[PDB]
């Protein structure tokens, strides 16, 4: 196939041999898909909303013979649109529909019941939904959900080995967590005594618990013990015989088993003497009496001839006990094992040592252990017992809960018991009594296959699910209420529990945060993360050593690279490319299989747990046409490590070698070559790159980014592509083909561009358009660029011409220098948007009025503002300017009576005294994008808003009249394609409407048929379309809710173009970020042999210090590039047909050895590749993969192609003194980045503002104010320097000391130069708050 | 000279400063008022067991019986928010300014 339409215009090249097979995923999916699945209706019962209806449904008070049965629920159209409701900054949520059904039983008489009960839908609560891009809209802003990692519900196998208890010994304990309630979890202590904890609680030994399980000792040892056999027949003591069941004896006397004895008296207990009784087949056998006393006593046995309660289980037998025990016609006896090899006397310490043998106590016990305040009633025991440990609500195993406890269980179906089980927990005293025995395998916290993810699906249906339950107690209080209450879902159902614990949720949470927008890699790579913050997860506030650590579960999902590297490391992570959530939240990834020697093209996602068993091949191997492998031993990989393995012992493979990275560093090419440190920083450095004016495709690259741009929804897509007709920088329409379309409501897909508009950083987005017109568009093609995006390719940088050079020392370890050239091309300039909204009113003296006066101030500032209205779009503001005049009632009416209506207030009428003016802070200064302020119900006389009421009207009226052209215009069409035949006239058609009266008669059928239907679609349309656009226009003038602690709101976006800067700071793709020391003069960069002087100069000695490889390759590479983009540019200018440059720019394609299927001319060969020579006329889109990236043999074999010497180093010259420099330089063309870093936005200097009522020391930094701040490392370095002035007068005269700045101030006049030591009112706010406190101490 | 720096910037909520204002301000003044009035033993031993707790339970002890229990500021333990902001005085006096 290989159409490539949309990338037609520039094609990249690719590098490497190594194919992928698996396209990239839409790699949103997993927002996309919890969300999906967050909102659907399913007869399955999955989780989500019907999930938590079904859960709390159906809702039934108690002894009131009354139920509520859930008809689940269907979600409606929200009111607003997406990008029309971000503007208009109000939330966005869908109101949820469908209400439950009631029911009601008559008292005292079974199944009677009056009527059914059918009521319609009730509004509760507020259902925000998701944009496509996976963003959420609540007050205009962006609301992203990061994913949380925590631990997967499941029995837990942990070491926990104390390094603090000095004991130096493992300590085991097992854990099970469920969803939701209390912990249960088990401990050991070195009296070797299983031990119960419950949420925190001391831990009771296991058979005061157990004892409320209602299990007797009898079954107790019988159960978690085999009671093996003891028998005596007049006192023969006849034992059954268990020679596999031991290894060991000790043997005082000779043991005979039938006639022959099988261990002698002092025989050898070696295994010669063993399997020869063990081997042969043996029954019980007799053996004396002095074998008993050593025993102990497995079940109850008490003597037949009287009651007493002697010779008890789980106790020890006396020698003079056997005299009354065997004597009293025993049937039989039962004797515990207890030998320690391979086990341990578990529960016998607690037996003894638990207080309480029965349930009864034991459930009292429990409850004076949960409640200390109040002693147990014995009344609720069994309520606290059984929803304590086992219930339907306080459990909520859900899914993995059960998954777990079968997979650990080792039990066979997978689906259980939502709830826990006496024989499992039995089981889990028996496995953990294994565990303590010493056989078994523990498991490991850091394992990802005990980890479970959880997205905005399972968290908003936990949280809204706390709610409806929320919402089922005052439900439960009203149906209690009343006996029988008919049409009780009406006035029950309150929507405050669901609209705040969803708007509370989605409102204010640690995991849902707005995003800091720059480019749309972070807002991509900001959209997938990891997070064990928020509830779970999270360890310590600070520190911590192994959970900050990488498992071997972390190579093919989470990216090692990608991390947060500031004070949280190793916390947040980033999902591979591929990687995937399966149904239980774990991650899964991808393997190919496959099949005995050849392998398959099917590929299977795997978990850790399935691919921790299975050995997968390499990331790189060598491949063959007949599937089979050409090297004999691969590299594979089985358990935590790899090593060389036969062709027959891999499994399985690992495709791309891009799995082990994520989207933020795989776009960082050369990968292999940089250290791994510095690609972890440049990755870092990556997310804060701020979109330039323009926008030029990277010449070096990966390839993904083209995925990326088109996947992030920054970009203006197209649907249902055909044949542009019209284009603007406002709107782009495109006419639809009639290959695939709907029979219904014909019309054609427009679309609505975005202008320049404030994002969350304060950085500038807009779309433009990359087709000229009457282009044919396929399905996906995009469109229009958004920020820093270059055919729908992204770039978030600037490429630069680059010299490794020392120059006079103004590179100095990082340092940067920057051409004057540069400086003049407009490059890296951007524009800032900052938002500056003036919202008071709110008064009861009286409404503020917007504008129409400035109160104390002169012409100066109503020449900006107008008369009615605030000032012109566009304009420029300069300081403390007032932006949008508002006033206040203040004082409002007085003696002499308002000052004889307004006589001395002059022209305000408010009085005066209005301080509600916006008044623009200092320093911030530019000009305005578009006037918001704000839209509500009934209001007039309002001057403002007026011309973009208008226009939104007018742009509706033309994009809504356009389709409505389309369609009376199609049918009007259709009415002259009719009338032929019927009585048509070219002449008379062609110049009248009818249609010559409406088709005239015709043949009577067309007559009525044919105009009287033109009429009704005619009129239909006409009169639908009219309808449709008040209903709309009602939309536009109707407003949305304003915030009700203000009467109106008013907001205005401003910008400032902000470029290039001395100071300001840069980054490369490899992780050097260094600030600019000097912009210094085209005459001073050297030149080449062309006298081409060099844009940016760097310190060569970074590159051995700081470990940075890539940058060699990266400028060489890209001088080869731009070798290629320079010789095709000097064929246009030499006007060179296109032929003898195509067959260049073939070659330019397929040189090397193959490493891509692109071939060029296939396509008619003088259009679409041959306008994309003129399109890499600047350079050449040369990509690298991660890992397969190029190497020096063909980098050096293309540059050597591009006629620049092979070596990458050019004769250079000064440009400043003309003389050649020694040795040839190394040069080329390297990405760079700007960030936000700008000293104009980082450095702000201050002398004196405002302070704070506290103390009287200013409040701090971006006030415009303060002095910073010296903390005490310089208070100490000040006592370091020995010096004692600058530190007294430092902490004494600028804050709290007033008399030191009046008499500083005062001395500066004539230069006293005196300075006040003062007494510090700061000591007189310690002095202060010591007189509040009970000492007070007073000066003498 | 008193300033107290609110964590919220400047707001008292339901603080035992709060909760010892109500019950300190009506159980104080009608201490005061009691004492002076020559209060028979059901006002002066109401008072002085309501004023004795007020007094005594902003010094020690007490319960932290505020408002609700959770989801609410409750910067009183000690009573040494006053003196010590974090570690001490160093964010008022003697550190950096």
């Amino acid at each position: 196939m290989v159409y490539s339409y949309t990338e037609k215009k520039r094609i990249r090249k690719d590098f490497g041999k190594r194919p992928q097979v698996l396209d990239v995923p839409y790699l949103l999916s997993i927002q996309l898909d919890s969300f999906q699945k967050f909102i659907e209706q399913d007869p399955e019962g999955q989780y989500g909303l019907e999930a938590a209806f079904r859960s709390v449904f159906p809702i039934q008070s108690y002894s009131g013979n009354s139920e509520l049965q859930y008809v689940s629920y269907r979600l409606g159209e929200p009111v607003f649109d997406v990008q029309e409701c971000q503007i208009r900054g109000v939330t966005y949520s869908a109101p949820l529909r469908v209400k439950l059904r009631l029911v009601i039983y008559e008292r005292e008489a079974p199944e009677g019941t009056v009527k059914d009960i059918k009521e319609q839908e009730v509004y509760m609560g507020e259902i925000p939904l998701m944009t496509d891009n996976g963003t959420f809209v609540i007050n205009g802003t962006e609301r992203v959900i990061v994913s949380q990692l925590h631990r997967s519900p499941g029995v837990f196998f942990d070491s926990d080995k104390g390094k603090t208890h000095s004991s130096g010994k493992v300590l085991y304990n097992a854990r099970i967590i469920p969803y939701r309630g209390s912990w249960l979890d088990f401990e050991f202590d070195p009296k070797d005594n299983l031990f119960v904890r419950i949420d925190r609680r001391r831990k009771l030994p296991a058979t005061i618990i157990l004892r409320a399980l209602n299990y007797t000792t009898e079954q107790i040892l019988d159960l978690f013990f085999e009671k093996v056999i003891f028998e005596i027949r007049d006192n023969k003591l006849q034992m059954e015989l268990v020679p596999e069941r031991l290894r060991g004896e000790t043997a005082s006397f000779d043991i005979e088993a039938n006639g022959k004895v099988y261990v002698e008296k002092g025989r050898r207990i070696t295994a010669r003497h063993i399997r020869q009784l063990e081997k042969d087949d043996v029954k019980l056998i007799e053996v004396p009496v002095e074998y008993i006393a050593g025993k102990v006593v497995a079940k109850d046995y008490i003597d037949e001839s009287t009651g007493e309660l002697i010779c008890a289980a789980n106790m020890e037998l006396s020698l003079d006990l056997l005299a009354k025990l065997s004597q009293s016609g025993h049937k039989r006896i039962e004797t515990l094992f207890t030998n320690d090899l391979d086990h341990g006397p578990y529960i016998s310490e607690t037996l003894r040592v638990d207080p309480t043998n029965d349930r009864l106590s034991a459930l009292v016990e429990i409850y004076r252990m949960m409640r200390p305040g109040e002693p147990p009633t014995r009344e609720a025991a069994e309520s606290l017992f059984e929803n304590l440990f086992f219930s339907e609500d306080r459990y909520d195993l859900s899914a993995v809960g059960r998954m777990k406890f079968n997979r650990s269980l080792l039990r066979e179906e997978i689906e259980g018991s939502g709830i826990l089980s006496k024989d499992d927990i039995i089981d889990v005293m028996k496995k953990l009594i294994d565990i303590r025995n010493g056989k078994g395998e523990v498991d490991d916290i850091d394992h990802l296959g005990n980890r479970r993810i959880r997205s905005v699906g399972e968290m908003a249906e936990n949280q809204f699910r706390v709610g409806l339950v929320r919402v089922e107690r005052a439900v439960k209080e009203r149906l209690s209420l009343g006996d029988l209450d008919t049409l009780m879902p009406q006035d029950m159902i309150n929507a405050k529990p669901i609209s705040a614990a969803v708007k509370e949720f989605f409102g204010s949470s640690q995991l849902s945060q707005f995003m800091d927008q720059n480019n749309p890699l972070s807002e991509i790579t900001h959209k997938r993360r990891i997070s064990a913050l928020g509830p779970g997860g999270l360890t310590r506030e600070r520190a911590g050593f192994e959970v900050r650590d990488v498992h071997p579960t972390h190579y093919g999902r989470v990216c090692p690279i990608e991390t947060p590297e500031g004070p949280n490391i190793g916390l947040i992570n980033s999902l591979s490319v591929y990687a995937q959530t399966n149904e239980y939240g774990f991650l899964e990834t991808p393997y190919r299989k496959v099949t005995d020697g050849v392998v398959t093209d099917e590929i299977h996602y795997l978990s850790a747990i399935e691919e921790g068993n299975y050995v997968i091949a390499q990331a790189n191997s060598n491949l063959d046409e007949e599937g089979h492998f050409v090297e004999d031993l691969v590299t594979c990989r089985s358990k935590g490590e790899s090593s060389l393995f036969s062709r027959d012992q891999v499994d399985y493979m690992d495709v791309s070698t891009q799995q082990v990275v994520s989207v933020g560093a795989s776009l960082i090419p050369f990968l292999e070559h940089d250290d791994a440190n510095r690609a972890l920083m440049g990755a870092n450095m990556q997310r804060q790159a701020v979109p330039t004016l323009r926008a030029d495709k990277p010449l070096v690259g990966t390839g993904m980014e083209r995925a990326v741009a088109v996947d992030s929804g920054v970009t203006a897509v197209a649907k249902r592509g055909g044949v542009v007709q019209y284009v603007d920088a406002s709107r782009i329409v495109i006419k639809v083909n009639e290959d695939e379309m709907y029979p219904g409501e014909a019309g054609i897909d427009i679309y609505n561009l975005t202008k320049y508009t404030r994002s969350n950083q304060n950085t500038c987005i807009n779309q433009m358009p990359c087709v000229s017109l009457g282009e044919p568009v396929e399905r996906g093609d995009v469109l229009a660029d958004g920020p820093s995006t270059d055919l729908g390719e992204l770039a978030l940088g600037q490429n630069m011409r680059v010299a490794f050079m020392p120059w006079n020392g103004y590179n100095f370890e990082d340092s940067i220098l920057v051409s004057e050239r540069v400086v003049q091309e407009d490059r890296f300039t951007t524009i800032h948007i900052q938002e500056l909204a003036c919202v008071s009113r709110d008064t009861k003296l009286g409404p503020e009025e917007i504008t129409a006066d400035i109160p104390n101030v002169g012409e100066a500032a109503l020449s900006k503002l107008d008369e009615s209205g605030i000032v012109y779009i566009g304009a420029e503001v300069t300081g403390g300017d007032i932006l949008v005049g508002k006033v206040t009632p203040k004082g409002e009416t007085q003696l002499t009576p308002e000052e004889k209506l307004l006589r001395a207030i002059f022209g305000e009428k408010a009085s005066d005294v209005k301080d509600s003016s916006l008044r623009v802070p200092n320093g911030v200064s530019g000009t305005v994008i578009d006037v918001q302020v704000f839209t509500r119900d009934g209001v007039e006389k309002d001057k403002r808003a007026l011309e973009i009421e208008e226009m939104q009207l007018k742009q509706a009226k033309k994009d809504l009249s356009e389709e409505l052209q389309i369609l009376e215009a199609g049918l009007f069409s259709r009415i002259r394609a009719v009338l032929v035949a019927g009585g048509v006239e070219a002449e008379k058609l062609d110049k009248l409407p009818r249609d010559r009266w409406l088709e005239l008669g015709l043949t009577d059928e067309e007559k009525q048929n044919q105009l009287e239907q033109l009429a009704e679609q005619y009129d239909e349309l006409k009169h639908e379309f009219e309808k449709k656009l008040e209903a709309k226009r009602r939309k536009i003038t109707q407003g949305d809710d304003l915030a009700p602690g203000v009467l109106k709101i008013v907001k205005v976006y401003l910008a400032v173009k902000r470029r290039i800067q001395p100071g300001d700071k840069m980054a490369g793709r490899h992780g050097n970020k260094g600030v600019i020391s000097k912009i210094n003069p085209i005459e001073d960069m050297p030149y080449d042999e062309n006298g081409t002087p060099v844009d940016i100069v760097l310190n060569p000695l970074g590159v051995p210090s700081r470990m940075n490889i890539g940058q060699i390759l990266e400028t060489h590479l890209g001088m080869a590039a731009k070798g290629i983009g320079d010789k095709i540019n000097a064929m246009l200018k030499q006007q060179q047909e296109v032929a003898k440059l195509r067959e260049f720019i073939q070659r330019a394609y397929d040189l090397g050895a193959d490493v891509r299927q692109k071939v060029d001319l296939s396509t008619f060969s003088d259009e679409e590749v041959m306008r994309l020579a003129e399109n890499l006329r600047k350079g050449m889109p040369i990509a690298t993969p991660v890992f397969d990236g190029a190497k020096e043999a063909e980098i050096k074999e293309l540059l050597k192609l591009g006629d620049l010497p092979t070596s990458g180093q050019i004769r250079l010259y000064d440009g400043r003194t003309g003389e050649q420099f020694e040795r040839p330089v190394t040069v080329g063309y390297m990405y760079m980045l700007k960030l936000n870093h700008l000293v104009d936005d980082k450095m702000h200097a201050r002398s004196t503002g405002s302070y704070s009522l506290v103390t009287q020391q200013p409040l701090g930094g971006k006030a415009q104010f303060g002095g910073q701040r010296f903390g005490e490392m310089e208070v100490w370095a000040l006592e370091a320097y020995g010096a004692a002035y600058t530190l007294q007068e430092m902490l004494t005269v600028k804050s709290d000391d007033v008399n030191g700045r009046t008499k500083m101030y005062k001395n500066i006049v004539d230069g006293n130069h005196q300075m006040e030591p003062g007494m510090p009112e700061s000591f007189n706010v310690l002095l202060k708050e010591i007189r509040s406190l009970g000492i007070n101490i007073e000066l003498e | 000279l008193r300033p107290l720096v609110p964590l919220d910037g400047g707001r008292f909520a339901t603080s035992d400063l709060n909760d010892l204002y109500r019950r300190v301000i009506n159980r104080n003044n009608r201490l005061k008022r009691l004492l002076d009035l020559a209060a028979p033993d059901i006002i002066v031993r109401n008072e002085k067991r309501m004023l004795q707790e007020a007094v005594d339970a902003l010094l020690d002890n007490g319960r932290r019986g505020r408002a609700i229990t959770g989801s609410n500021k409750r910067p009183l333990k000690s009573l040494a928010d006053m003196i010590k902001g974090k570690q001490g005085r160093f964010r008022q006096n003697l550190l950096g300014k």
